Formats: C-alpha cells, structure tokens, sequence
C-alpha cells in the first residue's frame, strides 16, 4: 500500500438573546477533515564467493 | 366597568403608538434596552455600547454613526412600566417595515414628504431644524396625512445613509 489516511469532523455554532417576536435567531453549521501518511520500502541482504 | 376616559368617539381611532401595519417584508431587530429608564413604542434608538444594545439618546447621530431603527409596540412588557421596554430586555427593533408614529411639526405633514430627525429630543418633522441640529433619514417618507401632535404612518429604509443638514 502508499499511503494511510483518515477522517475527522466538527462544528461551530452560537446561542444569542431574542425576544419580540423578531426574524433574527442564530444559526449552526458542520465540517469534516482527512489527513494522511507515507509508507516506504527498505532492505538488507548478504552475499559470499564461491570459496567462501 | 371603568368608564373613566370616556370621550363617546365618532368612530374607532386609526392605531397606537407603535403598532405596525401588516405587510409581507420586514426587519424586526432584537436588541437589548441599555437606559437606565426604559424606552416608549414608537421611537428611534441608537447604537449602544454593549454590541448588541440601543439607547434611547440619539443625540449624537451622525451620517457616520447611523441611528439604528425604530422599537414596536410588543403589549408584553412586564407591567411595571407602562407602555415601555424595561432596562434589559429584548427591544424588537425594526427598520424595513411601515410603522405609526407620532408628528412633531406645526404645520403637519402630508402623503409624501422627506422625514427629518431632531437629534435634540429625537422626534419627527417635515422639514430641516436649521442649526445642525437636524438629520434627514434619506430612505424614508410618511404615508398619511396628519396635523401636529397626530399619529401618521410612514414607510422605512435604515440601509440608506442619512444625510446632514445643517
């Protein structure tokens, strides 16, 4: 595989004083977010002659 | 059975102070009352302090520091004043509709004139006071014909900038 990655979410919002019958009454709202990672390849191995 | 008052009118007067006229649009504005007094029906407010409150003293409006609106006649306001919004509560202010308001002028005003305001005391006329003293809410006009000390209904428009008149 190449790459590991995944998933996170929030929101926001905000609570306010009203009265009298007005329009203005406040509102919320979401969010989501990804984040990733690398993965590499390495190695080690040995060798010898034929008189060895 | 309070008949106290009893003046055995012709017909039904016109509206309140304060009260609204229905129409589909309006802007109706919840503030918080920052006078130590409270504030009457139909009158104009001002910025307050509290970034969300209105004051009572419109004194020191300017084209730079617009008036905020005009307060409604809500008819549930704690019965401890009068006919007021106590000190700390919800104002519905409001700055689109068409709303009845009381005239200040000696010759009253007729269907479509401009609205002038008297930073003074913060009443309604029809013409410039003449000493600085006076704004012109530039969108705004009246809708009734009325004499001096009548109620009138006029249409409002506080996005417009006001307009000095010296």
């Amino acid at each position: 595989i190449k790459t590991v990655d995944y998933y996170s979410m929030d929101g926001v919002g905000k609570a306010e004083w009203i009265a009298d019958r007005a329009s203005d009454i406040p509102v919320v709202g979401l969010a989501m977010e990804k984040a990733t990672t690398t993965v590499h390849l390495a190695g080690i191995g040995y060798d010898y002659g034929l008189e060895e | 059975m309070a008949p106290y008052n009893e003046t055995y009118a012709s017909d039904y007067a016109f509206a309140y102070e304060g009260m609204v006229s229905d129409i589909a649009p309006a802007d109706i504005i919840s503030r918080t009352v920052e006078t130590s007094a409270g504030i009457g029906f139909g009158k104009i407010v001002a910025q307050g302090t509290s970034d969300r409150g209105c004051k009572a003293d419109v004194s020191a409006v300017s084209p730079t520091a617009p008036p905020l609106g005009i307060t409604v006649r809500s008819q549930a306001t704690e019965n401890l004043t009068l006919d007021k919004y106590p000190r700390y509560d919800g104002a519905a202010i409001m700055r689109k509709g068409v709303i009845w308001v009381l005239v200040t002028d000696a010759g009253g005003v007729v269907a479509g004139d401009p609205v002038w305001l008297k930073k003074s005391d913060g009443t309604f006329s029809n013409a410039d006071v003449g000493s600085s003293g006076g704004l012109r809410l530039a969108g705004c006009r009246w809708d009734t014909s009325a004499a001096n000390g009548a109620l009138a209904r006029m249409r409002v428009d506080f996005d417009v900038p006001p307009v000095a008149g010296a």
